[PDB]
């Protein structure tokens, strides 16, 4: 009974979590290893097509996400949909040192690999 | 002047301060002996220049030696820390006015001190290299002798070639047990091996572009060991799988702690591989790269499995490989903790509500004359509130955990002594049908907490599946995930509080491993560790009398561990785990016990934490959700106490110890420490006996009360309060101020505070006994404010108050009338609450009288 | 008059949090700061100005519990 | 669930502090502020 339900839930989770990772990137990484064994930390680093940046203040934003593109994890990233701690959408033109007291810090800056 | 020395000869031994550029000194035989050795050992660039002038001229030395730096940092005392200041300012590590700041020495306050210490790292690393060069020349020239820290200056040049003796060339063997062992704590405090991260070990060139796919580093580790610890005369296993006993595991894990600071942080953690299930490819952990235990490869690796059984599914669900592979790369700028990934498209912020003020009780209390403006009993404990960025702020306190390398020769003796304290208990492996589970409702951890608590999984699994799962863990590693949440608490401070829910996979196997030992300790009365001994029915009185056993000139003492759960080094936690597993000398083999150790180290030491909505890497510290954390804390507590006594008894001059037995105990303590690599079971008994007589400990998790012979402590034969401060500085990276430490000279008044409780000697039945009472503010605070689950039913409110009344009854005997009035207020309020809704009736004082009378131990 | 003001501030946040004030990060952070300051306060005057600030925050929000009725 | 606010206001009246009662009376007829009081109004 309960064993059956928990088994079903675990199977569903594992299979759903598989429908969003398998790709040419991961396969390329796996075949570049000595025996297909790699550290777990570098998988999302070199394979993730989505990047989330939680910005605490405005100095950090200057120093990481100025303009519309930035370099991180040895890759070029392009910014879209910046969001505040109140979960409202933020426009790139609103991120300025004089406007900085009005914004609900920290800011979630999302980026795609480019 | 006083300079630190490391001395061991036929009359005195220890590591203490004694009384004594172009240094000079003043016998014919020695002058001839030293000069010949120097000439045979001159062309080596790792020694200081010497001249022949009846005096031995010693040219171009520094003001302070490596011993002073080691001693100063190992016996730090902010009251008298001048020698440390001169060394730092002298070598451009900081500015002299830097010491005008408050808490400059403190690690938690002003964490910039770490940068100041790191300025000595390159200087220290140069000292290590010179030692290998020096030992190389001595080996080639055929010279035997002991290398001592005092004979090496801060520039690395060696000197004082008098202890050595000639031998046939090419067969020299230098003894470095004392040198390296005492120096290890400073290697990580100054980050000596920082230069190894650059292209050619040069601090002016870019960092090595390590291949992201590399994980092994075994050859790199061996090369690091061979470059710095070449003549360290004990086989070092880069992967601790190859060790022969737990004494080796501690030996080799200590080295891996130092060497793991040079390799990229992305190379550690679970090692994944692509396996196929019925043709579909998963990614699963088929190994693990520990910073301490090296690389561990699972032995049961299977591919193309037709179907996954319940046991197989549990391992895969708990494995973070699938969770981290399917998430987004995360770059969290709020924290300095390495982040693996985010598992959600948005970061989640959680807040802590305010307290639920109970007006009814408050209005009743004031009518009874309470809270009058100017009384000694007021409100100081409240449910504090927290804003959104509190959990991550709380998690960021793990920055206080730093890679700490231990004095291995000292730790390998302290473990034997700490082992005796646990030698009166029985334990070992037990089957799935012998395990008793209390509080089944504990969270099962991420992701298991999505579908229920620990009750569900324990019910679903059959005894065989649990048994196989435990057997599985004895040949593989299961790196589970822990989830940290925020908890409501009554406190006098607004600091946030968090509770960690460890993965169910880790708890099931741990209980089968430790339950037998844990129960044995909890059921024992009269031992040093007091866990599971109720304070009721005279227990507090019996506990105190056990502490008071036979101490000759007793005073009581207490201390605390700042940020204990966060700053505990990984070496000490691994040590605590090995001591607990020593009972499995018949239910497990060497290989079996290693795969057990690797499982806790990957599950409750450096596991992955699901804080907020994303995934981070925990650098160390204890997990409040683990069942063995309280007992592991006790082992850590005793280890720090024994370390304090060892440092106290080896840092005191043996010439001025008027006693004879103690001085013999000192000399032999040094031998078993930095010589005699075998465990001297005999001497381990005398030291354990010596401690029990003169240092009686009543230890509960990270809290202790010590009845210690004052005379011995006064003259340095036993740990004092200062000794604990010194140990915590160089073994915990925390400064422990005396403001939270108490010492008491009169035993009639019991311990000032133990487990947050006070003691008062009171008369019952023509006999004086000890009763434990709390601070009245806590008792009142917990009445005025409630966590909002009681409002549904009044019964929960009654049980809350009776529990408060039981702990409030002893106040009736307090001399202060306001205190005694507190219990009556609660009793009267209980009467009212009971009214609205012979000694078994909780609305009369006789019920609360029985709880503290030994005559009836009935529950 | 230490206990009365502290209990009043506690119940004041108890009310605020029920008005869904969690949704404003800045305002909720400010309210929590004021509340913790009041609870940690040892002087009556400090508690007074912090309490009036918190009450003004509460009472500015219109459409909340009716005040004219009271 | 409105009892909490009634108890709040009973406590405020019991305190009988000058500033708090001043502001409560001001808002009695609907004159309420919009922002936190620093350590602007309508009408
Ligand atoms: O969280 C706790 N107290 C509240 C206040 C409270 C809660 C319930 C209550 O009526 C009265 C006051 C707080 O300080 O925020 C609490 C209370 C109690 C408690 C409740 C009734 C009677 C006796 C003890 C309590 O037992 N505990 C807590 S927090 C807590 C943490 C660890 C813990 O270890 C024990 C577990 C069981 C045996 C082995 C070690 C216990 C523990
Ligand atoms: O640490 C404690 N309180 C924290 C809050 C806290 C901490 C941990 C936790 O998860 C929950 C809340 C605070 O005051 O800041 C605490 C409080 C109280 C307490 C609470 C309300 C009224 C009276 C006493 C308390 O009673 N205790 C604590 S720590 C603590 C440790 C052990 C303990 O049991 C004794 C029983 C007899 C033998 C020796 C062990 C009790 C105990
Ligand atoms: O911190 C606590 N426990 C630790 C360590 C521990 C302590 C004693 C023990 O054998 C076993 C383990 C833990 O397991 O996490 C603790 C323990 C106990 C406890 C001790 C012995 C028997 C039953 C309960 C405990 O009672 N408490 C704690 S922390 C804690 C915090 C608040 C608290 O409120 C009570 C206090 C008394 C009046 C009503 C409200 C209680 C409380």
């Amino acid at each position: 009974d309960k064993r059956a339900k928990v088994t079903s839930a675990m199977q569903t989770m594992l299979f759903t979590m598989l429908r969003k990772l398998d790709n040419d990137a991961l396969n390329n990484i796996i075949n570049n290893a000595r025996d297909g064994c790699v550290p777990l930390n570098i998988i999302p680093l070199t394979t993730a097509a989505k990047l989330m940046v939680v910005i605490p203040d405005y100095n950090t934003y200057k120093n990481t996400c100025d303009g519309t593109t930035f370099t991180y994890a040895s890759a070029l990233w392009e910014i879209q949909q910046v969001v505040d701690a109140d979960s409202k959408i933020v426009q790139l033109s609103e991120i300025s040192m004089d406007n900085s007291p009005n914004l609900a810090w920290p800011l979630i800056v999302t980026a795609l690999r480019a | 002047v006083y300079r630190a020395f490391d001395i061991y000869n036929d009359k005195v031994a220890g590591f203490a301060k004694f009384l004594k550029y172009f240094v000079v000194k003043r016998t014919f035989s020695n002058y001839q002996h030293e000069e010949t050795i120097y000439n045979l050992l001159k062309d080596c660039p790792a020694v200081a220049k010497h001249d022949f002038f009846p005096h031995i001229s010693r040219q171009r030395l520094t003001k302070y030696t490596m011993a002073d730096l080691v001693y100063a940092l190992r016996h730090f005392d902010e009251g008298n820390c001048d020698t440390l200041k001169e060394i730092l300012v002298t070598y451009n590590c900081c500015d002299d006015d830097y010491f005008n700041k408050k808490d400059w020495y403190d690690f938690v306050e002003n964490p910039d001190i770490l940068r100041v210490y790191a300025n000595l790292g390159e200087r220290v690393r140069q000292a290590l290299l010179k030692t290998v060069q020096f030992c190389d020349a001595m080996r080639n020239a055929g010279i035997v002798g002991v290398l001592t820290l005092d004979n090496q200056d801060l520039n690395g040049n060696w000197y004082d070639f008098g202890d050595f003796i000639q031998t046939t060339p090419g067969s020299g063997v230098p003894v470095v047990d004392s040198y390296y062992s005492l120096l290890m704590p400073i290697l990580t405090l100054t980050r000596a091996l920082t230069a190894e991260s650059h292209v050619d070990t040069d601090l002016t060139k870019p960092y090595i572009k390590w291949d992201l796919l590399k994980y092994d580093f075994t050859e790199e580790r061996l090369k690091l060991f061979d470059r710095y610890f070449k003549y360290w005369d004990q086989t070092y296993h880069p992967n601790c799988v190859n060790c022969l006993d737990d004494r080796c595991i501690l030996h080799c894990a200590n080295f891996n702690v130092l060497f793991s600071t040079v390799f990229p942080p992305t190379s550690f953690g679970p090692l994944v591989r692509k396996i196929f299930v019925d043709g579909v490819p998963f990614v699963v952990s088929t190994g693990y790269h520990f910073r301490e235990l090296g690389v561990v490869h699972n032995q049961d690796v299977n591919l193309h499995s037709s179907r996954l059984s319940f046991k197989e599914l549990l391992v895969y669900a708990a494995d973070p490989a699938m969770h981290a592979a399917s998430g987004n790369l995360l770059l969290d700028k709020r924290t300095t903790c390495f982040s693996v990934a985010a598992l959600t498209n948005n970061v989640a912020f959680q807040t802590v509500k305010p307290g639920n003020f109970n007006k009814d009780f408050y209005d009743f209390a004031v009518s009874k004359g309470f809270f009058k403006e100017g009384s000694s009993v007021e409100l100081k404990h409240f449910f504090f509130a927290q804003d959104g960025n509190a959990a991550i702020s709380d998690y960021d306190y793990y920055r206080y955990n730093l890679p700490t390398m231990c004095d291995i020769r000292q730790l390998l003796f302290v473990v034997e002594v700490v082992d005796k304290y646990f030698d009166c208990y029985d334990g070992g492996c037990i089957n799935a049908n012998q395990v008793i589970v209390n509080n089944l409702d504990k969270s099962a951890g991420f992701p298991f907490n999505k579908w229920g608590k620990a009750r569900l999984y324990y019910d679903s699994m059959s005894y065989e599946d649990q048994d196989a799962l435990f057997a599985y863990t004895k040949r593989n590693v299961i790196p589970t995930i822990t989830q940290m949440n925020l908890k409501y608490a009554i406190s006098a401070k607004n600091r946030a509080r968090t509770v960690a829910g460890v993965s169910i996979c880790s708890t099931m196997t741990n209980r089968q491993f430790h339950q037998k030992l844990l129960k044995s300790i909890a059921a024992t009365r009269g031992a040093t560790v007091v866990i599971g001994t109720s304070k009721f029915y005279g227990g507090w009185h019996n506990m105190l009398k056990t502490v008071y056993s036979d101490v000759e000139n007793p005073h009581l003492m207490g201390w605390d561990y700042p940020k204990c759960d966060r700053a505990m080094p990984n070496m000490l936690r691994i040590m605590a785990s090995l001591v607990l597993a020593r009972k499995h000398t018949t239910c497990c083999s060497l290989s079996h016990r290693f795969y057990r150790l690797a499982n806790e180290c990957a599950q409750v030491l450096s596991e992955m934490v699901m804080c907020g909505g994303s995934l981070y890497v925990k650098p160390g510290g204890t997990s409040s959700g683990d069942a063995t954390t309280a007992y592991a804390n006790s082992v850590f507590n005793i280890c720090q106490a024994v370390t304090a006594n060892v440092n106290a008894l080896l840092s005191t001059d043996g010439n001025k110890i008027a006693d004879k037995y103690v001085r013999n105990l000192q000399h032999r303590l040094y031998e078993c420490l930095y010589r005699n690599r075998d465990v001297d079971t005999d001497f381990v008994n005398e030291f354990y006996a010596y401690l029990r007589k003169h240092f009686s400990m009543m230890i509960l998790s990270d809290d202790a009360v010590v009845c210690f012979n004052s005379t011995y402590a006064s003259q340095g034969l036993v740990a004092s309060i200062k000794n604990f401060k010194s140990v915590l500085y160089y073994q915990n990276n925390v400064f422990m101020s005396e403001a939270k430490c108490w010492t008491e000279t009169d035993l009639t008044k019991g311990p000032h505070e133990f487990c947050s409780q006070h003691t008062m000697l009171v008369k019952q039945g023509d006999d004086y006994v000890y009763l434990p009472y709390p601070d009245p503010s806590r008792i009142l605070g917990a009445g005025c404010f409630v966590d909002d689950i009681v409002k549904t039913d009044g019964t929960l409110m009654i049980e809350r108050f009776v529990s408060l009344a039981i702990d409030a009854y002893p106040l009736t005997k307090h001399p202060n009338q306001e205190y005694a009035d507190v219990f009556h207020l609660y009793l009267q309020y209980i009467r009212k609450l009971h009214d609205e809704l012979n000694t078994s009736r909780y609305w009369e004082p006789e019920f609360y009288e029985a709880m503290y009378t030994p005559h009836t131990v009935l529950q | 008059k230490m206990s009365d003001v502290k209990c009043t501030s506690v119940v004041l946040l108890s009310v605020l949090q029920q008005l869904r004030v969690e949704s404003s990060s800045k305002l909720w952070a400010q309210c929590v700061q004021l509340h913790n300051d009041i609870l940690l306060a040892k002087d009556t005057t400090e508690a007074f100005e912090k309490m009036v600030s918190l009450l003004s925050v509460l009472l500015s929000m219109q459409g909340a519990v009716d005040i004219n009725k009271l």
